[PDB]
RNA sequence: GGGCAGUUUGACUGGGGCGGUCGCCUCCUAAAAGGUAACGGAGGCGCCCAAAGGUCCCCUCAGGCGGGACGGAAAUCCGCCGGAGAGCGCAAGGGUAGAAGGGGGCCUGACUGCGAGGCCUGCAAGCCGAGCAGGGGCGAAAGCCGGGCCUAGUGAACCGGUGGU
RNA sequence: GUAAGAGGAGGUAUAGGGAGCGACGCUUGCCCGGUGCCGGAAGGUCAAGGGGAGGGGUGCAAGCCCCGAACCGAAGCCCCGG
RNA sequence: GGCGUGCCUAUUGAAGCAUGAGCCGGCGACUCACGGUCGUGGGCGAGCUUAAGCCGUUGAGGCGGAGGCGUAGGGAAACCGAG
RNA sequence: AGCCAUGGGGGAAUCUGGGCGGACCACCGCCUAAGGCUAAGUACUCCGGGUGACCGAUAGCGCACCAGUACCGUGAGGGAAA
RNA sequence: AACCUGGGGAACUGAAACAUCUCAGUACCCAGAGGAGAGGAAAGAGAAAUCGACUCCCUGAGUAGCGGCGAGCGAAAGGGGA
């Protein structure tokens, strides 16, 4: 399952996977964006 | 009969819309040091005539020549050039456009 | 009788001043998925490429 | 019939051996696992691939029960 | 809607067909650098993991023998022996306990912008990477972090979808 | 045959077209699930077109322009039989 | 008396029992146009050159700068510029 | 995907009218559809002339000559030599 | 004879297969015009508040752009001339 990190206030993203059934309901995990600098990302 | 090495891909956006090809004004580069070659009020008319503009319109002197103090119009300058003409003289930006 | 310029080429080629030639580098606009951020920063310039550089030229000239 | 089959042969090996001049990255030795150590100004990557961390002559080593080491001795 | 029309219906192959195979990784063939063929000998891959990742701290196997209530060849515990024959998600290999293995604390560098110098190489690709800047993680610190012990887990361009500038 | 028309036929189901079998004799069994063809005013799917909830572009504006849901739409296909 | 396996073609290999030719004469096959690229002989030179056409000739040349290439590159572009 | 043209359907206005400047709208401009005619500059070479770093009877037009003939073919057509 | 306008209009071939595309509005069939034919007095061009019927040459230009963005196709304004 593919997934793609959005940003909280603002709408970044970041090359990621997933994993669906296995214990992954809530993908939250930090990052860094360009625009600006440090933010914490969504799942989307 | 492969793949050519046409396996390369057009970044080249921007490449074409029907009508196509938008009419806009041509800026010509042309700097001080084959500026210099000559004296007196230096302008666009000179220019053509002189085997440097070439009637592609638009003027702009820039960069890498000594600055021979004179007046120069035209539709654009260098930053750089610019400054370089002020140093030893004095030049008049384009007409209207 | 007068060549015409290959367009394929001449919309994903450039020919430098030297006499060089450039273009993109490859598999970039769906190959990755979470490939390395490393890979895509350099697959993200352009390069030169030799031989088939000399064969590009020709197909363009009075480009 | 099952068999004719193999896989694109990877050229690994010592890539610089003892009494070589290198630059700075210069990869010494692509290996399968650290059939040699790194050492003296020789750090090595994810892949194992020993490389020359300054400019200098190449020099091997051995300690046994240690293992073999790779190392750049500098001096410009 | 073969009444009619234009076409397609692959290659390898001790001839062609039937059969089998087509890309990637491991080993042997391979003649002590690299590389090397055959419809030669053997196996695997088209995934998986938010912990199976980062760091800091701690711990060390398999097996054998002796002793223990359920247990019995084997569950859990004690003792002595045991240097790696275990483990390392999966194939083989190389590597490895002076950790890459097992457990815990905190964390998300499975970062952004780059990238000296190289391995490999017909092209295109593929691989390694110190270091600089930014903003961070763990550690007292020296430091380590641009996913996973590594080598498979993949697809030029073209055409379009989606989000942003 | 593009058509006008012509053949069928200046014939009319005891006639005409297509198909199979092939004097004559005794006969021609079972299977309709698939395929075809025939029947079926229901229902399901469906094109243009009708409709127009709602949405967008532009203009100060009256407007102009565009996107577009529900619902109503035939044969065919599905489905029910022979 | 010594020595001695036609010619061509095609081939790993031909005197070959592989191809072509009865013999002679004549006909018979890498061209031209335009556009490139390199070399070369010259003219000019930060410049060089005209095209159609016009005037002139009747195997005579000249005029014609519209235009083309070069003197600035980088960028998808806006833009900037020896960057 | 405008513009020009038009097979089918709906279907105006007469200058405060209409078309166009690449969907569409506003602004700014250009032009007057649904009637017609017009020389020159341009193309060709059956015919006449002139000229060739064009051929010289296997060349040059197929034909230097009583040749589109003889001869071949039902015919269209083929087609010499000299 | 060829040249010209119009009504119809192929395929081989190229894409190293082939179907879009190409060859090509070419071959050819037909109708018509004349020493020429066609075109022709802007409901034009398209960015200059610019040009001012048409045709033909040079150029712009292998540009703009079109294109299984493959093979390949390929303008116009403007400028120099008749
Ligand atoms: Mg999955
Ligand atoms: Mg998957
Ligand atoms: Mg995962
Ligand atoms: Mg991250
Ligand atoms: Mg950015
Ligand atoms: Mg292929
Ligand atoms: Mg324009
Ligand atoms: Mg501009
Ligand atoms: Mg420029
Ligand atoms: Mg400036
Ligand atoms: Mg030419
Ligand atoms: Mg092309
Ligand atoms: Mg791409
Ligand atoms: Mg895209
Ligand atoms: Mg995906
Ligand atoms: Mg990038
Ligand atoms: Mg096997
Ligand atoms: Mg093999
Ligand atoms: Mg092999
Ligand atoms: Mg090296
Ligand atoms: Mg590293
Ligand atoms: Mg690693
Ligand atoms: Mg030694
Ligand atoms: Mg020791
Ligand atoms: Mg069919
Ligand atoms: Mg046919
Ligand atoms: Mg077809
Ligand atoms: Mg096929
Ligand atoms: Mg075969
Ligand atoms: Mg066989
Ligand atoms: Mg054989
Ligand atoms: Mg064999
Ligand atoms: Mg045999
Ligand atoms: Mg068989
Ligand atoms: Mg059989
Ligand atoms: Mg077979
Ligand atoms: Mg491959
Ligand atoms: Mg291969
Ligand atoms: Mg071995
Ligand atoms: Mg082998
Ligand atoms: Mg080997
Ligand atoms: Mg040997
Ligand atoms: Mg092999
Ligand atoms: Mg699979
Ligand atoms: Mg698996
Ligand atoms: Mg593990
Ligand atoms: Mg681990
Ligand atoms: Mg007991
Ligand atoms: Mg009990
Ligand atoms: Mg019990
Ligand atoms: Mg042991
Ligand atoms: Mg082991
Ligand atoms: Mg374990
Ligand atoms: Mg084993
Ligand atoms: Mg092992
Ligand atoms: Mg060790
Ligand atoms: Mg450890
Ligand atoms: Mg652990
Ligand atoms: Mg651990
Ligand atoms: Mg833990
Ligand atoms: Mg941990
Ligand atoms: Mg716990
Ligand atoms: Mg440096
Ligand atoms: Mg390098
Ligand atoms: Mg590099
Ligand atoms: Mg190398
Ligand atoms: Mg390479
Ligand atoms: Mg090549
Ligand atoms: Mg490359
Ligand atoms: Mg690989
Ligand atoms: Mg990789
Ligand atoms: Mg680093
Ligand atoms: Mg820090
Ligand atoms: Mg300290
Ligand atoms: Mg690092
Ligand atoms: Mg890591
Ligand atoms: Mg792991
Ligand atoms: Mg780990
Ligand atoms: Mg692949
Ligand atoms: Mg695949
Ligand atoms: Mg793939
Ligand atoms: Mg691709
Ligand atoms: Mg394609
Ligand atoms: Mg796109
Ligand atoms: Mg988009
Ligand atoms: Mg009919
Ligand atoms: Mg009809
Ligand atoms: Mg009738
Ligand atoms: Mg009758
Ligand atoms: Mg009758
Ligand atoms: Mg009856
Ligand atoms: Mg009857
Ligand atoms: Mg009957
Ligand atoms: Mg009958
Ligand atoms: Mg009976
Ligand atoms: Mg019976
Ligand atoms: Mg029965
Ligand atoms: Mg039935
Ligand atoms: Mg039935
Ligand atoms: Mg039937
Ligand atoms: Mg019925
Ligand atoms: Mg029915
Ligand atoms: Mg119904
Ligand atoms: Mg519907
Ligand atoms: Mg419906
Ligand atoms: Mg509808
Ligand atoms: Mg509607
Ligand atoms: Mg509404
Ligand atoms: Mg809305
Ligand atoms: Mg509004
Ligand atoms: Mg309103
Ligand atoms: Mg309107
Ligand atoms: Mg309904
Ligand atoms: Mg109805
Ligand atoms: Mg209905
Ligand atoms: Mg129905
Ligand atoms: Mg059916
Ligand atoms: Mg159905
Ligand atoms: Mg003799
Ligand atoms: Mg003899
Ligand atoms: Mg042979
Ligand atoms: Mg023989
Ligand atoms: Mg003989
Ligand atoms: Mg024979
Ligand atoms: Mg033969
Ligand atoms: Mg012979
Ligand atoms: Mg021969
Ligand atoms: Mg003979
Ligand atoms: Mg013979
Ligand atoms: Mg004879
Ligand atoms: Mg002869
Ligand atoms: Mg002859
Ligand atoms: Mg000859
Ligand atoms: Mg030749
Ligand atoms: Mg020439
Ligand atoms: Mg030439
Ligand atoms: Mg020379
Ligand atoms: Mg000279
Ligand atoms: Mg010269
Ligand atoms: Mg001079
Ligand atoms: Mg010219
Ligand atoms: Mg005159
Ligand atoms: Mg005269
Ligand atoms: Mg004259
Ligand atoms: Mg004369
Ligand atoms: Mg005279
Ligand atoms: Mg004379
Ligand atoms: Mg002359
Ligand atoms: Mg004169
Ligand atoms: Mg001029
Ligand atoms: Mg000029
Ligand atoms: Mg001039
Ligand atoms: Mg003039
Ligand atoms: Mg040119
Ligand atoms: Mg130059
Ligand atoms: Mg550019
Ligand atoms: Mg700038
Ligand atoms: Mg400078
Ligand atoms: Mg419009
Ligand atoms: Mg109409
Ligand atoms: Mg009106
Ligand atoms: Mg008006
Ligand atoms: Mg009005
Ligand atoms: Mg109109
Ligand atoms: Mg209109
Ligand atoms: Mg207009
Ligand atoms: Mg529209
Ligand atoms: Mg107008
Ligand atoms: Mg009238
Ligand atoms: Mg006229
Ligand atoms: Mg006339
Ligand atoms: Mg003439
Ligand atoms: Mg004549
Ligand atoms: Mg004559
Ligand atoms: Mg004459
Ligand atoms: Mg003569
Ligand atoms: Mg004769
Ligand atoms: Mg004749
Ligand atoms: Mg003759
Ligand atoms: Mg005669
Ligand atoms: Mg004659
Ligand atoms: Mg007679
Ligand atoms: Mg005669
Ligand atoms: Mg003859
Ligand atoms: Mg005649
Ligand atoms: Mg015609
Ligand atoms: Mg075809
Ligand atoms: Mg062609
Ligand atoms: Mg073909
Ligand atoms: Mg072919
Ligand atoms: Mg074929
Ligand atoms: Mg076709
Ligand atoms: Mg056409
Ligand atoms: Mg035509
Ligand atoms: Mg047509
Ligand atoms: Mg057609
Ligand atoms: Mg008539
Ligand atoms: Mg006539
Ligand atoms: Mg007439
Ligand atoms: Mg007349
Ligand atoms: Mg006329
Ligand atoms: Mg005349
Ligand atoms: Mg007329
Ligand atoms: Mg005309
Ligand atoms: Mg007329
Ligand atoms: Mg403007
Ligand atoms: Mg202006
Ligand atoms: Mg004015
Ligand atoms: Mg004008
Ligand atoms: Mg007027
Ligand atoms: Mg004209
Ligand atoms: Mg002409
Ligand atoms: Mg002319
Ligand atoms: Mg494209
Ligand atoms: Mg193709
Ligand atoms: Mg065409
Ligand atoms: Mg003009
Ligand atoms: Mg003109
Ligand atoms: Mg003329
Ligand atoms: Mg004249």
């Amino acid at each position: 399952l593919l997934l793609e990190c959005t940003e909280c206030k603002r709408r970044n993203y970041a090359t990621e996977k997933n994993k669906r059934n296995t214990p992954n309901k809530l993908e939250l995990r930090k990052y860094c964006p360009w625009c600006r600098k440090h933010t914490v990302h969504r799942e989307v | 009969g492969r793949s050519t090495t046409l396996m390369r891909l057009p970044k080249r956006g921007m490449q074409g819309q029907v009508p196509g090809e938008i009419k806009r004004p041509r800026y010509q580069g042309v700097n001080l040091k084959d500026l210099a070659r000559f004296e007196g009020e230096v302008t666009p008319e000179l220019l053509v005539r002189a085997g440097l503009l070439k009637k592609g319109y638009r003027l702009k002197i820039l960069g890498e020549g000594e600055a021979k103090p004179l007046k120069v119009v035209a539709h654009a300058f260098s930053k750089s050039a610019l400054e370089k003409l002020k140093a030893a003289g004095g030049e008049p930006v384009l007409l209207e456009a | 009788p007068k060549m015409k310029t290959h367009k394929g080429a001449k919309k994903r080629v450039k020919i430098t001043a030297s006499g060089k030639v450039v273009a993109m580098k490859t598999g970039k606009r769906h190959l990755n998925w979470q490939k390395s951020g490393k890979e895509i920063r350099q697959k993200g310039r352009k390069f030169v490429l030799a031989k088939p550089e000399a064969e590009r030229i020709k197909l363009l000239l009075p480009y | 019939t099952k068999n004719g089959r193999d896989s694109q042969a990877k050229r690994l090996g010592v890539k610089r051996y003892e009494g070589q001049v290198v630059r700075a990255g210069n990869i010494l030795v692509r290996q399968r696992g650290t059939r040699f150590k790194p050492g003296k100004n020789v750090g090595m990557g994810r892949d194992f691939t020993l490389f020359a961390l300054v400019d200098g002559v190449v020099e091997f080593q051995d300690r046994g029960r240690l293992g073999r080491y790779v190392h750049v001795r500098p001096l410009a």
